[PDB]
RNA sequence: CCGAUAACGAACGAGACUCUGGCAUGCUAACUAGUUACGCGACCCCCGAGCGGUCGGCGUCCCCCAACUUCUUAGAGGGACAAGUGGCGUUCAGCCACCCGAGAUUGAGCAAUAACAGGUCUGUGAUGCCCUUAGAUGUCCGGGGCUGCACGCGCGCUACACUGACUGGCUCAGCGUGUGCCUACCCUACGCCGGCAGGCGCGGGUAACCCGUUGAACCCCAUUCGUGAUGGGGAUCGGGGAUUGCAAUUAUUCCCCAUGAACGAGGAAUUCCCAGUAAGUGCGGGUCAUAAGCUUGCGUUGAUUAAGUCCCUGCCCUUUGUACACACCGCC
C-alpha cells in the first residue's frame, strides 16, 4: 500500500470497533478463560508484551 | 441379547450376576471366621 | 595428486557460487583414491557436509530396494558413467558433477501445512545442505528411471543425466523437477 | 544431553566435600582416588560420577562459596569481609542538606542550629503520586 | 485374615528385616474376589539387587469357596557376616567413614625413636 | 526488471517454525550491502555463518 | 536436578544395578587355541637369486625334543567422569562445539502405587460349583475331519526385470546344535554306485578334541540373452523317480522332464524406522519320524533423510465444572 500510494507519507487509518461478548462466545472464541479460585480475585488485565 | 454375534458383551461393567458385582461387597463388613478381618481383628 | 580411481585429478575443480562452496567436497582435503568409506557421516547433524559429495552420489545411487546394499556395484557404476562423461564431454567428470549439483539444488522450495492453492501455501528459500540433499536425489531419480525399462544402461542413463544437468537443456529429469517447484514456489510465493 | 546428576551422587558429594575438604583437591584421578577410601562406594561407575561431581564442586569452592559450606571457609570469609573500611567516613560530610521541617524537628530536639546543617529550598507543587491506573 | 497377615507381618519385623509385603488375593464367602496388601518397611523392586535382596514365595490355600492365593515378600536386612542376610550392600547405598579429626597441625617437632 | 538474484549470510538462527518444526527463521545479512540485514524463514538444517540465495528481497517478517 | 519456597528430611519407581558390545602388544595362563622361529620335505625356481617365494605339507608335550600369548579363549584388575578447553546459561542446574581419546548416549534384562469383570478352567495331581459317569462327555481302537470353497479381511513369501536372468570361475561368517531315564528318534567325515533325489560300506564325535579352517548367500569377475508377458515370473497341471513313516489318496517332503497364469511398480488408505539402523542377503535353534513361506537368534553388504514440532493421532500434568463415586459402560 505505500508503494502504491501517491502522497509521500500516508498515515494508514485505523479501524476503531468496541466489541462486546457474552460469556458463551468469549470463552468459545478464548477471550476470557477458566481460572483458579484464587486468580479469579484478579483484576489486573493480562500484560501487553509490550517489549 | 448382552452379548454380540461372538458371544462377547457388549457392556462389560454391566455385572450378569444378581449376587455381586463389580465392586466386592463384604459380607458383614468381614465379620466371622472365614472372612476377610476389621478394625477390631486388626487391633 | 589423489587420483580419484587413478585419475581424475581434483585441484582443477572450483566451486564458482560461495553458496555451495563449503559443502561441495572435492577439495584436497576431502579427495580421496576411492568413492567408499565407511566414515558414519550420520553420526550426528552436519557430518555429511565434509562427506565427500561422490561417496555421497554413490549412496543415493542405491535406492528402490532391490539393491539397497550394493555400493560396490554403485562404485563400479559410477566409475563407468564418470569415464563416458570424461570421452563425451572433454572436461573432468568432477568439473561436471559439481556444475550438475549447483544447477540441480533447487534455489527455493514452498511449505506449510494450511489449506494450499495450488501445491503449499508459503514460499521459503532452502537451506545449503538442502541443496545438495535434494540435487543428489533428484539426479539419482532420473537416472533410475531413465535407465528402467530401456536397452541403455545405469552408468549412461547417469552420463547424460550429469551432461544435461551441468548446462541446462529442459531434457534432464532433475532440471526439470527444479524448474516445477520454482514455479510452484513463484505462484505461491 | 542426560547427563545431569543424581541426589545419589550430589548427596554423597557434598558429604564428602564437607568431611574432607583437606584432603582432597582439585585433580579428577585424585579425587576417584581418595573416594575409595574414604567412602565404600559399591560400583566404580557411581564412584567416578561422584568423583567428577566433587571436581566441579571444588573448582567452585575455589571461587566462591556454595550451599555445601565448610567451617574453615565461613571463618575465612569472616576474617576477609571486614575489608575495605575506608579511611574517612561516608557518613561524616562536610555539609548536610536539611529541610526546613527537619530543622523545625531539631530545634524542637534542641539540636538545632548546628553549623553542618545547611537548610534546603522546599519542593513546591507537591506533585508525588502517580496517576491512578492506567494512564 | 487381617489378623494373620497383620500377626505375620509383626513377626517378621521382629525377626528383623528392612521391610516385607503379603498379598491375600482371591474370594472369601463372595463370588467377587478381592486382593488384600499389607505392607511396612523399606521393599525395592526393580534392578539386580531384588534378587539376592528380597525373598518371595507364593503358595495356593484349597478352601471350600475356592482358592486363595498368597504373595510373601521379605526385604532382607544388610548383613556382613551374610548368614542371615545378604553379603553385599546396596548399590546407591553410600557411607562415608568419619574422620578422626585428629589434626594438631602446631608447631614442627621432631620425635625420636 | 526483474531484481537480480543475490546472496546472504547467516548471522544467527532466531528458531523453529511452522507448526511442524519443518522451517527455522534466521537473521541474514547482505554483502551487497552490509547494513540491510532482515529476518528470513528456510527449510533444511541451518547452522550459522552459511551464505544462501535469495531469489527476491522483501517477502515478510514475523516475530516469535 | 537447580532454583523459588511453610516446609525440612526421606522412601518406592527413574537412576543406580546385572548381562552384553566397544579398548587394553598391561597381568594369569593354555597339544581340545594357536603364533613366530627353526629342522625335514613338496613345488617354482636355476639367471643364481637361497635368511628367495608358497605350503591348513610333516614336525619341534612324539614331553626332554624352542620360545611366546600378538592373533583365540576366559578370569581378575583398569579405563569415561560432562573429565580438559572455548561459548551460552540466574553464571546455578545444565546445554553447544572442539581437543586428547577405543568409546563423549551400545543394546537389552529388571521395573512403583494401581487399574483393566483384559486372556487363559484346552498347561497342570491349581481349583469352587454345575454337567456326565457303563449305550461314558472316562478310556482305547478303526476311518474321517481339523485343509473342506460363489466371497471378504490380516501377518507374509515371490515377482514385475538389463541396477537384471542364465552359465562358469574366484572368494569371505557368526550365533548355535549334535547319540536319548521313560524314548523307539543324533551330527556327520571318508570311499564306492546313480544324472538327481538318494543308496551302500567304513569311521570320528557325549564335543574349543569330529562335522569344521562351518569353502553360506548376497556380492566380485567373465559368457549369453536384449525392452519383447521376453532367456523376467514360476502360479496351474501331466508323467516319472526317491526318502520318512504302521499308513503318503484329500497330492508329507524331495528330485527329473514337460504347460507357462496373472504381474509392465500397484486407488482410496495404511505400517515400520534414526547407525552397523532401514533394507538387500543367506545360516542356526524351536516345531520335527518327514517337514519352514512362521517365529526366535546370528552374520554379511550397507544407506537416504532428521538433531525438530504439536499440524494429525494419541497419552500425561495443572486449572476448571460435576446432580458421577459399581465413578460416563455413570446418573437420569
Ligand atoms: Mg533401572
Ligand atoms: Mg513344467
Amino acid at each position: 500500500i505505500s508503494e502504491a500510494s501517491v502522497f509521500d507519507a500516508y498515515v494508514l487509518p485505523k479501524l476503531y470497533v468496541k466489541l462486546h461478548y457474552c460469556v458463551s462466545c468469549a470463552i468459545h472464541s478464548k477471550v476470557v478463560r477458566n481460572r483458579s479460585r484464587e486468580a479469579r480475585k484478579d483484576r489486573t488485565p493480562p500484560p501487553r508484551f509490550r517489549p | 441379547d448382552g452379548f454380540d454375534s461372538r458371544g462377547k458383551r457388549e457392556f462389560d461393567r454391566h455385572s450378569g450376576s444378581d449376587r455381586s458385582g463389580l465392586k466386592h461387597e463384604d459380607k458383614r463388613g468381614g465379620s466371622g471366621s472365614h472372612n476377610w478381618g476389621t478394625v477390631k481383628d486388626e487391633l | 595428486d589423489i587420483k580419484l580411481f587413478g585419475k581424475w585429478s581434483t585441484d582443477d575443480v572450483q566451486i564458482n557460487d560461495i553458496s555451495l562452496q563449503d559443502y561441495i567436497a572435492v577439495k584436497e582435503k576431502y579427495a580421496k583414491y576411492l568413492p567408499h568409506s565407511a566414515g558414519r557421516y550420520a553420526a550426528k547433524r552436519f557430518r555429511k557436509a565434509q562427506c565427500p559429495i561422490v561417496e555421497r552420489l554413490t549412496n543415493s545411487m542405491m535406492m528402490h530396494g532391490r539393491n539397497n546394499g550394493k555400493k560396490l556395484m554403485t562404485v563400479r557404476i559410477v566409475k563407468h558413467a564418470f569415464e563416458i562423461i570424461h570421452l563425451l564431454t572433454g572436461e573432468n567428470p568432477l568439473q561436471v558433477l559439481v556444475n550438475a549439483i549447483i544447477n540441480s539444488g533447487p534455489r527455493e522450495d514452498s511449505t506449510r501445512i494450511g489449506r494450499a492453492g495450488t501445491v503449499r501455501r508459503q514460499a521459503v528459500d532452502v537451506s545449503p545442505l538442502r541443496r545438495v540433499n535434494q540435487a543428489i536425489w533428484l539426479l539419482c531419480t532420473g537416472a533410475r528411471e531413465a535407465a528402467f525399462r530401456n536397452i541403455k544402461t545405469i552408468a549412461e542413463c547417469l552420463a547424460d543425466e550429469l551432461i544435461n544437468a551441468a548446462k541446462g537443456s529442459s531434457n534432464s529429469y532433475a532440471i526439470k523437477k527444479k524448474d516445477e517447484l520454482e514455479r510452484v514456489a513463484k505462484s505461491n510465493r | 544431553m542426560g547427563r545431569v546428576r543424581t541426589k545419589t551422587v550430589k548427596k554423597a558429594a557434598r558429604v564428602i566435600i564437607e568431611k574432607y575438604y583437606t584432603r582432597l583437591g582439585n585433580d579428577f584421578h585424585t579425587n576417584k582416588r581418595v573416594c575409595e577410601e574414604i567412602a565404600i562406594i559399591p560400583s566404580k561407575k557411581l564412584r567416578n560420577k561422584i568423583a567428577g561431581y566433587v571436581t566441579h564442586l571444588m573448582k567452585r569452592i575455589q571461587r566462591g562459596p556454595v550451599r555445601g559450606i565448610s567451617i574453615k571457609l565461613q571463618e575465612e570469609e569472616r576474617e576477609r569481609r571486614d575489608n575495605y573500611v575506608p579511611e574517612v567516613s561516608a557518613l561524616d560530610q562536610e555539609i548536610i542538606e536539611v529541610d526546613p521541617d527537619t530543622k523545625e524537628m531539631l530545634k524542637l530536639l534542641d539540636f538545632g542550629s548546628l553549623s553542618n546543617l545547611q537548610v534546603t529550598q522546599p519542593t513546591v507543587g507537591m506533585n508525588f503520586k502517580t496517576p491512578r491506573g492506567p494512564v | 485374615v487381617r489378623r494373620a497377615c497383620y500377626g505375620v507381618l509383626r513377626f517378621i519385623m521382629e525377626s528383623g528385616a528392612k521391610g516385607c509385603e503379603v498379598v491375600v488375593s482371591g474370594k472369601l464367602r463372595g463370588q467377587r474376589a478381592k486382593s488384600m496388601k499389607f505392607v511396612d518397611g523399606l521393599m525395592i523392586h526393580s534392578g539386580d539387587p531384588v534378587n539376592y535382596y528380597v525373598d518371595t514365595a507364593v503358595r495356593h490355600v484349597l478352601l471350600r469357596q475356592g482358592v486363595l492365593g498368597i504373595k510373601v515378600k521379605i526385604m532382607l536386612p544388610w548383613d556382613p557376616t551374610g548368614k542371615i542376610g545378604p553379603k553385599k550392600p546396596l548399590p546407591d547405598h553410600v557411607s562415608i567413614v568419619e574422620p578422626k579429626d585428629e589434626i594438631l597441625p602446631t608447631t614442627p617437632i621432631s620425635e625420636q625413636k | 526488471r526483474v531484481q537480480p538474484i543475490k546472496l546472504a549470510r547467516v548471522t544467527k538462527v532466531l528458531g523453529r517454525t511452522g507448526s511442524q518444526g519443518q522451517c527455522t527463521q534466521v537473521r541474514v545479512e547482505f554483502m551487497d550491502d552490509t547494513s540491510r540485514s532482515i529476518i528470513r524463514n528456510v527449510k533444511g538444517p541451518v547452522r550459522e555463518g552459511d551464505v544462501l540465495t535469495l531469489l527476491e528481497s522483501e517477502r515478510e517478517a514475523r516475530r516469535l
